[PDB]
């Protein structure tokens, strides 16, 4: 079905590549060219999961219980080549898979952008994510050296890798681009939850009261920190503080293990050398 | 900043990213600065026996005088290269033990010769030499003694951490895990093995001193935290690595060299061989491996002396 | 080929051509910083260290 | 004196004087608490 | 070499120009005295000569 | 009280397990508040059936909710029924999930991104009941601060490079100081028409407001406002939709595909 | 090329805004407001005027004199010496009592300075909910952010007082400095088997992920739309405009479904507060009803299990 | 040594030269002092001489 108000916007028009070929809608869902080509990366990448579950580390280990599924990379004996598919292999494929997804996906939404007139934010703020996934199974892996370090495809199993990975260098919270995207995560959540405080609060007034104006939000904050963004700034403020978070957890472990080997804790050395002290 | 790729040992299963980096530069500076001595020419066969040419040889007394010779050749170069033959006896007296250094490197010997011969699930068949911690310094470079921490006001008690500290390699944890753990025999684990609580009182600061011990474990041998451990399960033999296993057995062995061999010289010793609390120099794991997963990155030196083993 | 010229800003063209031209130029450079046969950085002189006496360079592994 | 209140809010004053001497009063207690020689709390 | 360099003045500003110069002229001269303080043999101050007068009179942590 | 509950099942078990059973209750009601705007869903279901089956999935509807409007500009409630709409368009092809091309000119259809609802015919109030968005020659003590330029006389161009006109007057927010709109005189017929901040790109060099959103020629089909001095929350979005069906309607190449 | 709404071009300057007017019996609203033109160029440029009444002036005091705790004994552990105390000051922290003392008020340099710091620094927080409740009841708005707030509070309180006190030991708290706390942080982990394996963890880092993942989407969202003025969003929330249509579309089209101006704000609030309500409960549950998350996770079928490939020799099993 | 040096203030502001230059000589002088205090020769505090009170 559709919104109440959404007829006046289903145009035709604005795909990227396909023109009136693929330009309909599902259900709910604008497919377009990539929500064909993102349906059946999706698909095949879903279903070679179940398959690598379905075979498992080996007989013996198999298991379809959802949380200890798990499709792990290839060994890194293997390099940046190809693997056997019971070796590796298939993790391989179904990154392929999720990349295709995923950039399928965000190129669906600048279709979607397209269609309604709006700004490009969205597939932007979406690459970002899309980008932090490709540092972790590409760029990293490739720096590295072999497709065995990307992370395994399951639902606990890729704990353990972050575990063991973040303890590869003793201690991972000395890691100074990771301390400035934990700072910003943080901060995102705080300024999520006073964001959606503020909104909910004055368009949700105390009982026999009317809806507060821009003014009430402004005087809000300025009554308790001092000091009020804006209605709009807030908006810009927490695509920052997301994206930005991304962006230096990207650089967080881009440089451990590429750009850095030794422990976390001692590339403060530089710090603690300084002539000064 | 350094530059990839790292050299990348895979120890663990694929995705459990059990792995130890190298820098091959870094890699490449630490070796040459861990480089063995070449073993000397074999000593002739037959000859003078020991017994019955020298003193006072109390420890080396099983030898022929030829290998005798070419061991007191071979711990020179180790331990006083410069300072020569005198640096350990008296001149002109060669059976005499009226100087420390004498006294001590007769109790080295008992210390190597124990090592090599009763700590093989350490040192396997590698051994160790007096080269291995001297290194051709009288005084070898890592050593470690109890450590007061920061100085502190007369009326605060110490915490011992929360103090940037490279014995654990520059954290803020228990900036001394040497003397709880390397020369006394605290208890190291700290995790529970049971899902449910079932009486493990151990505090979380106690946890914090394991801790700290481990950095400078992982920090002695060049390496991190998965070349003995798998993270997600650090109590678990049965996920860990079989260096687990050996370093299990060097934590008693160096509580050993430390308790009975160290400890009872620390009289004979001067007072610059003392710390603040006027314990001596103590072996730690740095002292002999000095930054890589085996000592001289595995060269085998001992097995050329058989003055290093006991009969 | 004017062509070119004419569907395509001369400004943004060089700007492109020259990001993509550096940007190859320091992929490259890497390329032979990676490899320590090309890496000219260890110098002139340069000799890997002698491993003697059972040495090893590594730990064991997988 | 007296004119103190001139240039003093006397609402602003006695809430801030309070509070700063509340605070000084725990943190005494506090003191003594901690030092084993004036804990009055043990046997 | 070039008789008529007084014209990059009319480009970029003189003021701006000073203020970066000596900026950036006192952030470099702070860094290589920095640098050169970090090695051991360019470290004036700990390098011995001229053969320093302080004594280490105390029992040392030879691991810090 | 222990840790186990059975042999099995223990505290953190039950715990996790709680969790779930109010998370699905969250998720119940936040979905629930999701579906007070465009309920009961448009679909061939429902026409087809004559109206006999109403759209909302699982939640269904909640109660209406009502806000009271300051300044008793009225109440309004959330989850309201609305009227039957008729879109400016045919589809492109009879099958459910087609789109629709737009009728006549599609910058004047009102259809896809020149889309707008009909919102209520009145201006946005301040605080204090003035007028919100008003433009700088009534807010007289709003100014440009000094370190920024005046938008004042500069001049509009299109998609294409050409002149529309110059910007006569500023439109500020009364109850956020920020720039609005860009009242914009348009050199063909001397009829001043706003343009939105979100669709100006200033050129602060040449001292030019570049508009890629619609061509110089598209300026005098701009929707106007009945009153000079004030708009209402009715006429702005007729205004920024006109700009924003630009984006797709002004050139050919910008329907797309680009291969 | 189009304007992306991220930079104000051009700001206006009007007289700085008081405020609201608070009801009778209120204290002025303290500061001259001042306009910073780059604070305006992302968002608002006036700063001030702010409102201290009497809970935020206890605040302040409590506050200071925890903070003064903290530094002073930051500074009392590198022996008084100021360029160390630099050099130190990540490093440096006021650690909680030893374990040997239980829940028992020690010496002042062995935790029984923590104990005041915590103490007083837990009153300037508990005082400044107290604050944040009545300036939204001053204004006659409602208490959302109260909750959000007594949320994080709550899960501030499960890692120094609440657990603790369980625990029956000042000892498994929280030290006050900013590497020891990530000491304490990798311990607690360590101590308790992988805190990974703790479902409460894992629903925290859901929420601390779906947090970024929301206010990306929702941000991004209403600058896409603010050129239909979609950031004034509490008149699209009142009378619908294109911006909270197209907004909402958007998303339907992608995903399927869509929030509305107003629910989303409800999505929001309940993310970051769900973030730090599973973070104090799995704080809770950890070293009281369970000793070990991972073989809690094995005992419960969540942890993966690996090929033997590497194994160890129990030394222990002679 | 340029005679006509005194044009350099008309330049840059005067103020804010004197307030810059001020603020770098004091954060110049507490980096040597601190970076004296820091090696064992130079610290005149802990150097024992003259003779040895404590
Ligand atoms: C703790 C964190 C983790 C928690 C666990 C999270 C686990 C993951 C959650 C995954 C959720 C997936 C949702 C998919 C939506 C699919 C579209 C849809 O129909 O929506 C149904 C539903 C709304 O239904 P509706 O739009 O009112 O119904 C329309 C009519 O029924 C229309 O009538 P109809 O006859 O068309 O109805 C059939 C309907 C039936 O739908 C269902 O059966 C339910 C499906 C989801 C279950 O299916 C469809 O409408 C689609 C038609 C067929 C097309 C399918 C293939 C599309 C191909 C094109 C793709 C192009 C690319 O949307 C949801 O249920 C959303 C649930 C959101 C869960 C959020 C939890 C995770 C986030 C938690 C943290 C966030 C903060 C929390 C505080
Ligand atoms: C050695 C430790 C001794 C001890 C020795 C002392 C000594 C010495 C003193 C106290 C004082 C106090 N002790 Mg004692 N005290 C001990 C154990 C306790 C215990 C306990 C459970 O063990 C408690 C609850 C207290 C409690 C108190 C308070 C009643 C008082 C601090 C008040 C204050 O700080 O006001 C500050 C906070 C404010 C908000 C000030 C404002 C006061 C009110 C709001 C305004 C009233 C105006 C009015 C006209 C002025 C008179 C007020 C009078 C208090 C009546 N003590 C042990 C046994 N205690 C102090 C005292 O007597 O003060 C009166 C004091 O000098
Ligand atoms: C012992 C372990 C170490 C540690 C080791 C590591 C390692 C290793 C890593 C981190 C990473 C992170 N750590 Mg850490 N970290 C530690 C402790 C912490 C603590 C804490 C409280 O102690 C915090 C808050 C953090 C926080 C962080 C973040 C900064 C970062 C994870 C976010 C991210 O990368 O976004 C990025 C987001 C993504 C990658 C998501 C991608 C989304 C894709 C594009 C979409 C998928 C669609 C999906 C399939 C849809 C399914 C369909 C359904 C139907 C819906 N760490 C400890 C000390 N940490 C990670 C990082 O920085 O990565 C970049 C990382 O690799
Ligand atoms: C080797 C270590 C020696 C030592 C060797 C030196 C050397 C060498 C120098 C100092 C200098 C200083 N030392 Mg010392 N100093 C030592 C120990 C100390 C101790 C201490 C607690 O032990 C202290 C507090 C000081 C403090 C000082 C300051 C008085 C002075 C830093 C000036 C400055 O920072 O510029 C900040 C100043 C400004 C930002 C404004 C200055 C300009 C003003 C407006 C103009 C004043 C003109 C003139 C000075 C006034 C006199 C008029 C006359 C008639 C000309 N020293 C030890 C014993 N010290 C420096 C000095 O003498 O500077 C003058 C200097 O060159
Ligand atoms: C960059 C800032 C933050 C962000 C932003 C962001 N995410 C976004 C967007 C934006 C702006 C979207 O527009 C897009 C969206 O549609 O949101 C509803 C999206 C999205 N972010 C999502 C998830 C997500 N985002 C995350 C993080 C973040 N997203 C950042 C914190 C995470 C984390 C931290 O884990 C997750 C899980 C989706 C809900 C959605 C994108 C949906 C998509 O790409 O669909 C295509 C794929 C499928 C339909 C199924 C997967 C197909 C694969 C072949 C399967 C294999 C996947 C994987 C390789 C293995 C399994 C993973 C294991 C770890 C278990
Ligand atoms: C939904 C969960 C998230 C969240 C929510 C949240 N936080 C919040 C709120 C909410 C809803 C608030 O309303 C509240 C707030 O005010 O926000 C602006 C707050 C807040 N969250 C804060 C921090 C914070 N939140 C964090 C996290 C989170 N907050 C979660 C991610 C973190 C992290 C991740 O560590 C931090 C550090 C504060 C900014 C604020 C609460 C401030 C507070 O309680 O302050 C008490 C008073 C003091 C400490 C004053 C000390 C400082 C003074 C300058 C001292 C000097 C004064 C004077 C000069 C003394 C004079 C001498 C004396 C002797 C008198
Ligand atoms: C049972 C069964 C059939 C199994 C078979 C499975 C098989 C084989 C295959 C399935 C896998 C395949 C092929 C998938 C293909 C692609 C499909 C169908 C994708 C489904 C879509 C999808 C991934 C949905 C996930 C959504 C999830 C879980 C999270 C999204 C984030 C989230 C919590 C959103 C909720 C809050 C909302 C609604 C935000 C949107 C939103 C925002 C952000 C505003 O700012 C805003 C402003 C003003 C008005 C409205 C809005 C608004 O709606
Ligand atoms: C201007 O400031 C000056 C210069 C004067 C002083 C400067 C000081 C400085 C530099 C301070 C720096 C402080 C820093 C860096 C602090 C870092 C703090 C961090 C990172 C803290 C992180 C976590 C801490 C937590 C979670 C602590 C929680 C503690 C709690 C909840 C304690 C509760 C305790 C109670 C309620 C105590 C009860 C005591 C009982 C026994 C009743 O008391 C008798
Ligand atoms: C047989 C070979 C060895 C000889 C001949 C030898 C000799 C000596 C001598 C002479 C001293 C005293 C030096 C001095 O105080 O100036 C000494 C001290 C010491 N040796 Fe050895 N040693 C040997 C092997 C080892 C080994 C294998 C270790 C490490 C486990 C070791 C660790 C130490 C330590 C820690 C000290 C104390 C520091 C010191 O006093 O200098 N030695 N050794
Ligand atoms: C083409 C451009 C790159 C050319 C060179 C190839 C790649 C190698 C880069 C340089 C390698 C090197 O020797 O660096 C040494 C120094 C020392 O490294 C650093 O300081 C870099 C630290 C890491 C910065 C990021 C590198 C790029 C990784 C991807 C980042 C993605 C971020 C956004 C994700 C959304
Ligand atoms: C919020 C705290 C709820 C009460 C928790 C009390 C646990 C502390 C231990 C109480 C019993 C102590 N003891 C030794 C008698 O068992
Ligand atoms: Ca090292
Ligand atoms: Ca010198
Ligand atoms: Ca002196
Ligand atoms: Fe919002
Ligand atoms: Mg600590």
């Amino acid at each position: 079905a559709m919104l109440s108000f959404e007829r006046k916007y289903r145009v035709r028009g604005g795909t990227l590549i396909g023109g009136d070929l693929f330009d309909f809608w599902v259900g709910p869902f604008y497919v377009g060219f990539f929500g064909v080509a993102g349906f059946f990366f999706a698909l095949l990448g879903v279903l070679l999961i179940v398959w690598g579950a379905t075979i498992g580390p080996n007989a013996e280990l198999q298991t379809y219980n959802i949380w200890q599924i798990s499709i792990a990379p290839p060994d890194l004996s293997y390099g940046l080549g190809m693997a056997p598919m019971t070796e590796g292999g298939l993790w391989q494929i179904i990154t392929i898979c999720a990349i295709g997804a995923f950039v399928s996906w965000a190129l669906r939404e600048v279709e979607i952008c397209r269609k309604l007139g709006i700004g490009f934010h969205i597939p932007f703020a979406f690459a970002f994510a899309i980008g932090a996934y490709l540092v972790l199974v590409v760029v990293r892996p490739i720096l590295m050296g072999a497709w065995g370090h990307g992370f395994p495809y399951g639902i606990l199993s890729h704990l353990d890798w972050v575990s063991n990975v973040g303890y590869q260098f003793l201690h991972f919270h000395y890691n100074p681009a990771h301390m400035l995207a934990i700072t910003f995560f943080f901060t995102n959540c705080l300024a999520l939850s006073m964001h959606g405080s503020l909104i909910l609060s004055v368009t949700n007034p105390q009982k026999g009261e009317e809806v507060k104006t821009s003014e009430h939000e402004n005087t809000f904050f300025r009554d308790i920190v001092g000091y009020s963004i804006g209605a709009l700034a807030i908006h810009r403020l927490g695509l920052f503080l997301a994206l930005s978070a991304v962006f230096w957890s990207a650089v967080c472990i881009v440089i451990s293990g590429p750009f850095w080997t030794r422990g976390w804790p001692e590339w403060w050395n530089w710090w603690l050398e300084l002539p000064l002290w | 900043c350094e530059r990839p790729p790292p050299e990348v040992v895979q120890k663990g299963y694929r995705g459990v990213a059990m792995e130890q980096n190298y820098n091959p530069r870094l890699l490449e500076a630490s070796i040459k600065a861990n480089l063995p001595v070449e073993s000397l020419p074999a000593a002739a066969p037959g000859g003078p026996s020991v017994s019955d040419v020298y003193e006072n040889v109390q420890v080396l007394k099983d030898l022929s005088v030829a290998e005798f010779t070419r061991t007191m050749v071979a711990v020179t170069t180790w331990v006083a290269p410069k300072e020569g033959c005198n640096y350990c006896h008296v001149p002109g007296n060669w059976a005499s033990d009226d100087i420390y250094t004498k006294v001590v490197s007769r109790r080295m010997f008992e210390l190597v010769r124990a090592t090599n011969s009763n700590w093989k699930d350490h040192v396997a068949e590698t051994g160790v030499t007096c080269y291995t911690c001297h290194r051709g310094n009288p005084v070898p470079k890592y050593v470690w003694v109890t450590d007061p921490g920061p100085n502190q006001p007369s009326g605060v008690t110490p915490t011992g951490q929360n103090y940037a500290s490279s014995t654990v390699a520059y954290s803020a944890l228990p900036l001394d895990p040497y003397t709880p753990f390397l020369d006394q025999s605290n208890e190291i684990r700290v995790i529970g093995q049971t899902a449910l609580p079932a009486g493990n009182t151990t505090s979380l600061k106690q946890a914090e001193w394991t801790y700290g011990l481990m950095m400078q474990i992982s920090d002695s041998l060049g390496v991190n935290c998965t070349f003995c451990h798998n993270s997600r399960s650090f109590y678990d033999w049965k996920q860990s690595t079989p260096q687990r296993t050996t370093a299990w057995y060097a934590i008693r062995h160096v509580r050993d060299i430390n308790q009975n061999y160290i400890w009872p010289l620390n009289d004979a010793l001067p007072a610059s061989r003392k710390g603040p609390y006027g314990d001596p120099f103590k072996v730690g794991c740095m002292t002999c491996h000095q930054g890589a997963y085996k000592p001289l990155y595995g060269a085998q030196m001992a097995k050329d002396y058989p003055a290093l083993y006991e009969s | 080929l004017y062509k070119i010229w004419l569907a395509f800003d001369p400004r943004m063209a060089l700007i492109g051509l020259g990001a993509f031209l550096f940007a190859l130029a320091l992929f490259i450079h890497y390329m032979l910083l990676r490899s320590p046969e090309f890496d000219w950085l260890l110098g002139p002189d340069y000799a890997p260290v002698t491993l003697s006496a059972g040495m090893s360079a590594l730990p064991a592994g997988r | 004196m007296h004119k103190i209140w001139q240039i003093f809010d006397p609402r602003r004053t006695l809430v801030a004087l309070f509070g700063f001497l509340f605070v000084l009063g725990l943190l005494i207690h506090f003191i003594l608490l901690s030092s084993p020689a004036f804990n009055w709390l043990s046997g | 070499m070039s008789p008529d360099l007084w014209k990059i003045w009319l480009l970029v500003d003189p003021r701006r120009i000073l203020i970066a110069v000596f900026a950036f002229l006192t952030v470099l001269g702070l860094a290589i005295h920095m640098i050169l303080l970090s090695t051991a043999e360019f470290n004036w101050l700990e390098d011995g000569v001229p053969a320093a007068t302080v004594q280490q009179v105390t029992p040392v942590v030879p691991q810090r | 009280m222990s840790a186990a509950i059975t042999e099995y099942m223990d505290v953190a078990q039950l715990t996790i397990w709680a969790f779930w059973f109010f998370f699905a209750g969250l998720i119940i009601y936040l979905r629930r508040e999701d579906k007070r705007e465009g309920y009961p869903l448009d679909s061939d279901r429902t026409e087809r059936s004559g109206g006999r089956v109403k759209v909302v999935g699982f939640p269904d509807l909640a109660e209406p909710k009502t806000f009271v409007l300051p300044h008793n500009a009225g109440t309004v409630m959330a989850p309201r029924v609305e009227a039957p709409t008729s879109i400016n368009a045919t589809p492109v092809a009879p099958f459910p999930g087609a789109p629709f091309e737009p009728n006549g000119d599609p910058m004047l259809s009102g259809f896809g991104p020149s889309a707008s609802p009909d919102r209520a015919k009145h201006c946005d109030l301040t605080f204090e009941g003035l007028p919100k968005i008003v433009p700088l020659r009534v807010a007289t003590d709003f100014s440009i601060a000094e370190r920024d330029p005046d938008p004042r006389g500069m001049t509009v161009v299109g998609l294409d490079g050409e002149v529309a006109g110059t910007v006569s007057d500023v439109w500020v927010d009364r109850s956020e100081p920020q720039i609005r709109y860009l009242e914009v005189k348009v050199a063909a017929g001397g009829k001043n028409v706003l343009l939105p901040i979100g669709f100006s790109r200033f050129d602060k060099k040449a001292r030019k407001v570049k508009v890629a959103a619609i061509k110089a020629a598209h300026f005098a089909n701009v929707p106007t406002l009945a009153k000079p001095d004030q708009i209402t929350l009715y006429e702005e979005d007729k205004v920024c939709a006109y700009y924003a069906g630009g984006k797709l309607y002004a050139t050919a190449e910008r329907a797309g595909p680009l291969l | 090329p189009e304007y992306q709404n991220i930079f104000t071009t051009v700001q206006v300057r009007a007289p700085a805004y008081p405020g609201v007017p608070l009801p009778k019996g209120s204290l002025p609203r303290i500061g001259k407001p001042i306009f910073s033109y780059w604070a305006g160029k992302i968002g608002d440029a006036q700063i001030g005027p702010i409102y201290l009444g009497f809970t935020g002036t206890l605040s302040i005091i409590f506050g200071f004199m925890a903070i003064f705790i903290i530094g002073f004994n930051m500074l009392a552990s590198v022996d008084w010496n100021i360029i160390q105390f630099v050099k130190h000051f990540f490093w440096l922290g006021l650690e909680p009592p030893a374990p040997q003392y239980g829940l028992t008020i020690p010496p002042l340099s062995e935790g029984g300075w923590w104990l005041m710091a915590g103490f007083f620094l837990t009153m300037s927080i508990l005082l400044w909910w107290v604050r944040t409740y009545k300036r939204a009841e001053a204004l006659g708005m409602s208490q959302h952010l109260s909750w959000a707030f007594a949320a994080a509070i709550f899960f501030y309180l499960s890692l120094g007082f609440i657990r603790p006190v369980m625990m029956g030991s000042w000892a498994e708290a929280v030290p006050f400095g900013i590497f020891p706390h990530l000491d304490w942080t990798a311990a607690f982990s360590i101590r308790y088997g992988n805190l990974y394996y703790n479902p409460f963890h894992m629903l925290s880092i859901a929420f601390l992920y779906g947090s970024a993942l929301l206010f990306a989407m929702h941000g991004a969202t209403i600058l896409a739309v603010s050129r239909f003025g979609g950031d004034r969003e509490i008149d699209q929330i009142t009378d619908r405009g294109t911006a909270a249509e197209r907004a909402a579309i958007f998303w339907r089209w992608t995903m399927g479904f869509n929030a509305s101006m107003e629910s989303i704000h409800r999505w929001a609030w309940w993310c970051a507060v769900l973030t730090v309500i599973t973070a104090g409960i799995g704080i809770l549950l950890t070293g009281t009803v369970v000793e070990n998350w991972y073989l809690w996770a094995i005992k419960h079928g969540v942890a993966p299990a690996y090929p033997e490939v590497v194994t160890a020799v129990d030394p222990y099993a002679t």
